[PDB]
RNA sequence: CGUAAACGAUGAGUGCUAAGUGUUAGGGGGCCCCUUAGUGCUGCAGCUAACGCAUUAAGCACUCCGCCUGGGGAGU
RNA sequence: GUACCUAAUCAGAAAGCCACGGCUAACUACGUGCCAGCAGCCGCGGUAAUACGUAGGUGGCAAGCGUUAUCCGGAAUUAUUGGGCGUAAAGCGCGCGUAGGCGGUUUUUUAAGUCUGAUGUGAAAGCCCACGGCUCAACCGUGGAGGGUCAUUGGAAACUGGA
RNA sequence: UGCAUUAGCUAGUUGGUAAGGUAACGGCUUACCAAGGCAACGAUGCAUAGCCGACCUGAGAGGGUGAUCGGCCACACUGGA
C-alpha cells in the first residue's frame, strides 16, 4: 500500500463583506517506498478533510523513480518555478541528506541514501514540485542504452 | 656547468619580455610584461628589434642581463 | 559577430532537437565534422552528410528520436569557451551524467570522447558535454 | 556509574526496556512525571532522531561526549557507518562483561570493571570503555573468583551471543569475532542516529 | 558579469559590522590613542542611573549611563528585579542590546564588581549573579 | 549649461528556433506566388514570480561593455 | 619514596548548570495584573500568563553548565564552482573611437599555452591511513600517503597562440 | 594587504668612463660626460602588516588566524658610530 505524510498545513483566508472566511490547505506526499511517489493538495475548513482530499489527489500523479541499489543513477537538479533541488547519488551507508519536504518525497520514493541541497525557494509546494521534476528526468542506463542503439557495456 | 636564464623580447629603449599570468581565481590568462635593462656592448641593437638576452652578474644599479643575439631586426 | 562556431553548432542541434526536426544544415569545418561523427558513433544522432560547395562546405545532420518520439539527445553544453578555455588531464577527465553522457575532448591524438581519453591516457581541451 | 538516576524513569520515557527484560515498562508504559498518563502529541523529526540516540546512549550507560567520540571512531572504518557504531558499542569491556553473564545488570558489569575485578588477556583492565578486540580473553581476578555477585550471575546461564564464548567453570570468556547487526539490539534504528549527527 | 570583467574588477564581499562597537576598542593613556582589541566585557563607572520608557511595550526599564575604561559613553541595561547601583558605581558591562529600548546596546553584569546579585532569585541564578542558597 | 518617466523603464554584435495577418520601400515570376529590409497586431515551443515576451524575444547560444547586492540616512 | 603494587576500614567525604509558547528536546500550579519583569527572532505581561517570579515535575548536558566577545558555516547574501539587470536593486541619454578582450574556412610549420613521461626539490613536526607503546583514551613513536601556479629535461600535435 | 575621494615619481636619479672601495658584483662612493629611469600591467604617497610550515572553518571552491612547536627575518631604553 501507500504511506502518506502531511508536509504542510496552511490556514488561508478570503475576505468577504463580513470578516474573513478561513480554510485549510494540506500538502501531502504519498509513496510506497518502492519507487513510486506522488504529491497532492486539498482544501477544506477542517484539517483532516483537507488531508484526505490531498491524499486522494496525490494518487493520480504517481511517478516512477529509477534507482540503482537504493540510489539515483546520476546527479540532477530539479527546478519548478523558483524552487530548485540538487540531488546527488550517495553511498549505501549514507542516509537521506535532505532538508524539508525534499526528505518526505525522497523517503516515500524509497531512496534512503542521497545528497540533496535545496537551492532556491523554500516554499514547500514549489520545493516538492522541484523534487518531483528532478526525479522525473532521471534516466537509467538500460533506457539510454536502448535509445543510443548500443548495449549497456558500450556506454562505458 | 650550469644554465643561466634566457629570454626573448623586443627593445623598448636603446627589453620587454611580455609573458602570461594566469588568474588565480578565474583561470583566464592575462598578458603582462616586464622590462629587462640589458647590456648591449657596442650599442648594436635598436628600437623594435627582437633580441635574445642571458642573465649575468650585476652590471649596474639595474642591469642584470647581457644581449647575446639579435633575432628580428627593427 | 560570430565568435564560437562550435557553440553555434551545439545550439543549432539544441534548437532543432527542441522542435523535433528531422534534420538540420550548418556550414562546415573540420572540428564540426569530427564532432558530428562522434555523435553518430556514440548513437546520439542518425547520420552525417558532407555537402561540398564553393564557400566552406555544408554539414547535414539527422536527428534521432526513440519510441513515443522521445529525444535521444537530452542536452548539449559548451564547456571550453573563447572567453575562458577549459583544459583537463587524463586523471581528472570529467564523467558526464555519471557515465550516461559523454564529454568531447580535443587531444593531441584528435577529437575523442572522455571514456576513450582515459583509455589512451591523454588530456586536452574539453569541448562540450553531451547527454 | 556516570548516570546514577532511575533507570525505570528513563526506560518509560524512551519506550525501551533498559534492563533488557521489560519489568520497567510493566504497569506504566508512559513517560514519567506529572504529565505521564496524559498522552502527548506526535514527535517531531528532530524529536525522533534524538529519541533514538538516547535509546542507545542510556542502554550502554555513556555520557554524550564519550558517545559522540565513539561515533566518530566508528565512522572512519570501511562499511556502513551506523552498523560499525553498533558493533563498537557492543565491544566495550563494560558490555562484554555483561553479555558474557558475569553480572546481573549492565550497571553491575560497570562496577566490576571499574573496581578492578576483571582482567583482559591476563592483565587487569580498570576502564569500562576499553574496546575489546576479537581473540581477547576476559577473566576474573583471583581474589574475586568467589564473590556472590559473580557466582549468582553465572548460574543463570542466559543466551551468551554467538560472537562470544564463555566457560562458566573457568570464569573466562573469549571475544570470538565481531558481532553482526542481527546479534545486536534490534529496537534501535541506527539510521536515525546517523541522521541525528548529520544535522 | 563576463570573465574579463571579473578579471578587471573582482568580486567584493560586504563588510560585516559589529553590534557592540564599544567593547572592541581599547585606549592607550600614554599615547592618547584608540586601539582595537575585541574585549568580551569592559569595566566602567556609572554616570547616571535611572529609568526609561520602552518603544507596544510599557514599563520603566532600569538602566545606567556608563563611561567605559576606553573613555566611551554607553547606555547599559540593568537586568533583574532590584539593583544597588547609583552614581559613581563601578560596573562590568557586557554585550547584548535590549529591544524596545532605543540607544541601549549593552548589559550590566549582575554580581560582578559593585553590582549585586538579584535578591531572592532561585532559578537561573548564574545569569543574575546570585549565590546558591543554603 | 549637459540634465529629463533622455522610456520599449528592455546595451551592442552574431547566428538558430511554428504559424497567421496588416502596413512602408524594393526585387523576381506567373491580381496572385516567391523573396529582401523596415514597421504593427495575434499566437506555438521555450522562458517568466506573475503580468507577460515570443524571428523587432523577455526563447536557445557565444563575444565585449555598463550596472546591482535590504530600506532610510542620501545622490546627502 | 613520585608512578605503580599489596593489605585493612567505610557508602561512608565527592552534583551542579541551563532550559521547558514556536524555531527546539521538555508543563502544570500559585503570585503578579502593559506593573514588576522577559526577550536571539516571532513577540510575552493591561485579573484564568505552558513566555514575568517562585514551586513541583520534566528535558539537555554534566565536573561542568550558561552568558558575552570574536572567526568560518548556514549565506547561491560577491554566485570561477554558483546570481542577476522590462515592472522587484540594476542597461550609461546617444554616437565616434583609443588601449584591452574576443574573433570566419583550409594547408604547411612552430611549440608559448595544452597534454604525457623522467629527474630534482617541496625540512621536521602537523592533517589523513597503517602499526607499536602508554591498563583504555588523550598523548607519544614508527612507516606511508598528500600538498607546487616549482624547476630542468624527453615526447604528442587536435584546440588557443606565433610564422 | 587596502585606498585613485592617492597620478604623477626620481636628479646618484638612469646609463657611460675612470678612480676609490668591498669577501664579493654593483651608483656602493666620488669626479667628469649624456638625459635618461619608473608608472594606469598602478608608479609614488598614505595606512596597515613581521613572513612561512602550519591552525580554525568549509562538501569543495573558498574565507579567517599566525598564541603554542619548527624555519627565516628584524629588534635589544631612543638615535648615530
Ligand atoms: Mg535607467
Ligand atoms: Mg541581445
Ligand atoms: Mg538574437
Ligand atoms: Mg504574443
Ligand atoms: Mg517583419
Ligand atoms: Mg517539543
Ligand atoms: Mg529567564
Ligand atoms: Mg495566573
Ligand atoms: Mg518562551
Ligand atoms: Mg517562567
Ligand atoms: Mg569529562
Ligand atoms: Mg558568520
Ligand atoms: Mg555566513
Ligand atoms: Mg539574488
Ligand atoms: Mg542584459
Ligand atoms: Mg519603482
Ligand atoms: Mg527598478
Ligand atoms: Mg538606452
Ligand atoms: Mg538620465
Ligand atoms: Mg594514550
Ligand atoms: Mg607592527
Ligand atoms: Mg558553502
Amino acid at each position: 500500500e501507500f504511506e502518506e505524510r502531511v508536509v504542510t498545513i496552511n490556514r488561508v483566508a478570503k475576505v468577504v463583506k463580513g470578516g474573513r472566511r478561513f480554510r485549510f490547505t494540506a500538502l501531502v506526499v504519498v509513496g510506497d517506498k518502492n519507487g513510486r511517489v506522488g504529491f497532492g493538495t486539498g482544501k477544506a475548513q477542517e484539517v483532516p478533510e483537507a488531508i484526505k482530499k490531498a491524499v486522494e489527489a496525490a494518487k493520480k500523479d504517481l511517478v516512477v523513480v529509477p534507482r540503482v541499489e537504493g540510489t539515483t543513477p546520476h546527479t540532477i537538479t530539479g527546478r519548478y518555478g523558483s524552487g530548485s533541488v540538487f540531488m546527488k547519488p550517495a553511498a549505501p551507508g549514507t542516509g537521506v541528506i535532505a532538508g524539508g519536504p525534499v526528505r518526505a518525497v525522497l523517503e516515500l520514493a524509497g531512496i534512503t541514501d542521497i545528497l540533496s541541497k535545496s537551492l532556491g525557494s523554500n516554499t514547500p509546494i514549489n520545493m516538492v514540485r522541484a523534487t518531483i521534476d528532478g526525479l522525473q528526468n532521471l534516466k537509467n542506463a538500460e533506457d539510454v542504452a536502448k535509445l543510443r542503439g548500443k548495449t549497456v557495456e558500450e556506454l562505458y | 656547468r650550469n644554465d643561466r636564464k634566457v629570454y626573448v623580447g623586443k627593445v623598448v629603449s636603446d627589453v620587454l619580455v611580455e609573458t602570461y599570468k594566469t588568474h588565480k581565481l578565474y583561470g583566464k590568462r592575462v598578458k603582462y610584461s616586464k622590462k629587462y635593462k640589458t647590456h648591449d656592448e657596442n650599442n648594436s641593437a635598436k628600437l623594435g628589434d627582437i633580441v635574445k638576452i642571458q642573465e649575468t652578474r650585476p652590471l649596474s644599479a639595474t642591469k642584470r642581463f647581457r644581449l647575446v643575439e639579435i633575432v628580428e631586426e627593427s | 559577430t560570430m565568435t564560437d562556431p562550435i557553440a553555434d553548432m551545439l545550439t543549432r542541434v539544441r534548437n532543432a532537437n527542441m522542435v523535433r526536426h528531422e534534420k538540420l544544415e550548418l556550414p562546415a569545418s573540420n572540428i564540426k565534422k569530427e564532432i558530428a561523427e562522434i555523435l553518430k558513433s556514440e548513437g546520439f544522432i542518425k547520420n552525417v552528410e558532407y555537402v561540398e560547395d564553393d564557400k566552406q562546405g555544408v554539414l547535414r545532420l539527422f536527428l534521432k528520436y526513440g519510441q513515443n518520439d522521445e529525444r535521444v539527445i537530452t542536452g548539449l553544453k559548451r564547456i571550453s569557451k573563447p572567453g575562458l578555455r577549459v583544459y583537463a588531464k587524463a586523471s581528472e577527465m570529467p564523467k558526464v551524467l555519471n557515465g550516461l553522457g559523454i564529454a568531447l575532448v580535443s587531444t593531441s591524438e584528435g577529437v575523442i570522447t572522455d571514456k576513450e581519453a582515459r583509455k589512451r591516457n591523454v588530456g586536452g581541451e574539453i569541448i562540450a558535454y553531451v547527454w | 556509574a556516570r548516570f546514577r538516576g532511575s533507570n525505570w524513569k528513563k526506560s518509560r520515557r524512551l519506550g525501551i526496556s533498559l534492563s533488557g527484560t521489560g519489568k520497567e515498562l510493566e504497569k506504566r508504559p508512559y513517560a514519567p512525571g506529572q504529565h505521564g498518563p496524559n498522552q502527548r502529541k506526535k514527535l517531531s523529526e528532530y524529536g525522533l532522531q534524538l529519541r533514538e540516540k538516547q535509546k542507545l546512549r542510556y542502554l550502554y550507560g555513556m555520557t554524550e561526549r564519550q558517545f559522540r567520540n565513539t561515533f566518530d571512531i566508528a565512522g572512519k572504518k570501511f562499511g556502513v557507518h551506523g552498523e560499525n557504531f553498533m558493533i563498537l558499542l557492543a565491544s566495550r569491556l563494560d558490555a562484554v562483561v555483561y553479555s558474557l553473564g558475569l553480572a546481573r545488570t549492565r550497571r553491575q558489569a560497570r562496577q566490576l570493571v571499574n573496581h578492578g575485578h576483571i582482567l583482559v588477556d591476563g592483565k587487569r583492565v580498570d576502564i569500562p570503555s576499553y574496546s575489546v578486540k576479537p581473540g581477547q580473553t576476559i577473566s576474573v581476578r583471583e581474589k574475586s573468583q568467589k564473590l556472590n555477585i559473580i557466582v549468582e550471575s553465572v548460574e543463570i546461564n542466559n543466551f551468551v551471543p554467538e560472537y562470544l564464548n564463555f566457560d562458566a567453570d573457568s570464569l573466562t570468556g573469549t571475544f570470538v569475532r565481531l558481532p553482526e547487526r542481527s546479534e545486536l539490539p534490534a529496537e534501535i534504528n541506527e539510521q536515525l542516529i546517523v541522521e541525528y549527527y548529520s544535522r | 558579469p563576463t570573465i574579463n570583467q571579473l578579471v578587471r574588477k573582482p568580486r567584493q564581499s560586504k563588510i560585516k559590522k559589529s553590534d557592540s562597537p564599544a567593547l572592541n576598542k581599547g585606549f592607550n593613556s600614554k599615547k592618547k590613542k584608540f586601539t582595537d582589541l575585541n574585549s568580551p566585557q569592559k569595566r566602567g563607572v556609572c554616570t547616571r542611573v535611572g529609568t526609561m520608557t520602552p518603544k507596544p511595550n510599557s514599563a520603566l526599564r532600569k538602566y545606567a549611563r556608563v563611561r567605559l575604561s576606553n573613555n566611551i559613553e554607553i547606555n547599559a541595561y540593568i537586568p533583574g528585579i532590584g539593583h544597588n547601583l547609583q552614581e559613581h558605581s563601578v560596573v562590568l558591562v557586557r554585550g547584548g542590546r535590549v529591544k524596545d529600548l532605543p540607544g541601549v546596546r549593552y548589559h550590566i553584569v549582575r554580581g560582578a564588581l559593585d553590582t549585586s546579585g538579584v535578591d531572592g532569585r532561585r532559578q537561573g541564578r548564574s545569569l543574575y549573579g546570585t549565590k546558591k542558597p543554603k
